[PDB]
C-alpha cells in the first residue's frame, strides 16, 4: 500500500490439499487484492522492488 | 429589406458549416479518459463514453459523473487550488471551445491507483463536461440565428409570389441542416434572378 | 535558335533548382496525428483504410487533382464535417483528405522532377548538336561542359562557368 511494505498480513491455513501449485492457486483465487497491489507498488518502482 | 436575412442565412450557415468542417475532435482528452477508463476498473473490481462530441454524450457524462461520485463515495477520504485548477480551467474551455487545455493534475492526495487516478477523472469528466456542453450552447446559438432567418424567410414566401418565391421557401422550410442547406445555397442563383426581379 | 534554347537551359536550370530547393502543415500534423490515432503516408493510407457524403468526396477527389497540377498553390478544404461527433471518424476523415493530398503532392513532386530532368537532357541533345556547328572554340567547351546527364549541383556550378558560352554566341551568331 503505502511505505515499501504497505502492512504484512499472516495466516494459518489448514489444507486437504498437498500439492503446492494448486495450492498457491487458491491463494491467487484468494488474495487478487494483494495481486492487484502487486502491481501498483510494481508500476510505482520501475528499480525500486 | 430582405437581401440582407437572405445574407445572413448564407452568412450563418457558411459561418457554421465552416465550425463544422473544423470540429475539434479531441485526440489528447480521449486519450487520456481512455487511459483513465482502463485504470480505475482495476481498483474497483478488487476493492481496496465513446464519441466524446455525441449529443448523448452530455447525459453520459451526466451519468458518469454519478459513476465517480457512487465510487468517490465508497472512497471518501484534496487541495482547494486544485479544485480551482479543476473549476477555472472548466469555465475557460466553455467559453475558449476551439483551445482545450490539459493539466497534469497537481498530486496531493492518496499514492493508491484509484485517488491518483480518480482525482485525474475528477478533472478530465468536468473537462468533457466543459466541452461536450458549450459546444451544445453555441451550436444551438447558431441554429437559432438560423432558424429566427427561417422564419424571416417564410416573409420570402410572403412577398409577390413569383414562383422561385415559392422555390425560395420549398428550399427552406427545413430546420438545421449540415448537408442540405449548403447544397442548397449553391442552387440558388435562381434566387439571385429572384429578388432582383422581386426588388430590382 | 541556340542563344534562346541556352537561355532555354538556365530557365529550365534555374526553376528546377528553386523546385528542389523548396509541406510543414502537410508533414507535421500528418505524422503527429498517426501517432496519435511520405511512404509512412501511403501506408498510413491503407492504414485509416482499415481504421460521409457524396459531395464531400466530390470536393476531395477534386482538390487532389487540382493541386496535383496547382503544385505551388494548395487547396485547403478544411473538413466539411457532416460526419458522427466522436474525434476518431472526423479525424479518420480529414487525414484522408491530407494522406490523398500529400501522395498528390508526391506525384506532382515525381512528375516535375523527371520533366524538369528531360526537358535538361532534350535541350543536352540541342547543345551537342550546339558542339555540332561550324568551329568554334567555345563550342568544344559546351559539349565538355554537357556531356553529363542532369544533375544539381554540377551543372549549377557550371553555369557560372559558362561565362565562355555567351561569348560563344555572340561570336558564333551575331
Amino acid at each position: 500500500n503505502s511505505d515499501r511494505q504497505g502492512r504484512p498480513s499472516a495466516f494459518v491455513v489448514v489444507s486437504r490439499i498437498t500439492h503446492r501449485h494448486t495450492l498457491i492457486n487458491v491463494l491467487r483465487y484468494r488474495f487478487r487484492v494483494s495481486r492487484f497491489h502487486f502491481l501498483n507498488n510494481s508500476i510505482s518502482g520501475y528499480g525500486p522492488s | 429589406r430582405e437581401t440582407q436575412l437572405y445574407n445572413e442565412m448564407v452568412l450563418w450557415l457558411r459561418y457554421h458549416e465552416k465550425l463544422t468542417a473544423r470540429r475539434p475532435g479531441h485526440l489528447p482528452l480521449l486519450t487520456r479518459i481512455r487511459q483513465d477508463y482502463d485504470k480505475l476498473f482495476g481498483f474497483v473490481a478488487a476493492r481496496p463514453d465513446d464519441a466524446v462530441y455525441g449529443d448523448d454524450y452530455v447525459p453520459r457524462v451526466d451519468v458518469f459523473l454519478r459513476g465517480l461520485e457512487d465510487l468517490a463515495r465508497c472512497l471518501c477520504a484534496m487541495r482547494a487550488e486544485e479544485v480551482n485548477r479543476l473549476m477555472d480551467n472548466v469555465r475557460d474551455a466553455a467559453e475558449r471551445v476551439l483551445v482545450y487545455e490539459v493539466l497534469d493534475v497537481r498530486d496531493p492526495l492518496n499514492e493508491d491507483p484509484s485517488v491518483l487516478v480518480h482525482n485525474r477523472l475528477v478533472y478530465l469528466c468536468r473537462l468533457a463536461y466543459a466541452i461536450s456542453k458549450s459546444w451544445q450552447t453555441l451550436s444551438h446559438m447558431c441554429l437559432d440565428r438560423i432558424n429566427s432567418l427561417r422564419r424571416r424567410l417564410i416573409l420570402a414566401f410572403h412577398d409577390r409570389p413569383a414562383f422561385a418565391r415559392v422555390y425560395a421557401r420549398n428550399a427552406l422550410e427545413r430546420p438545421v441542416d449540415g448537408t442540405t442547406a449548403y447544397n442548397l445555397l449553391r442552387r440558388l442563383e435562381e434566387d439571385f434572378l429572384l429578388f432582383r426581379n422581386a426588388l430590382r
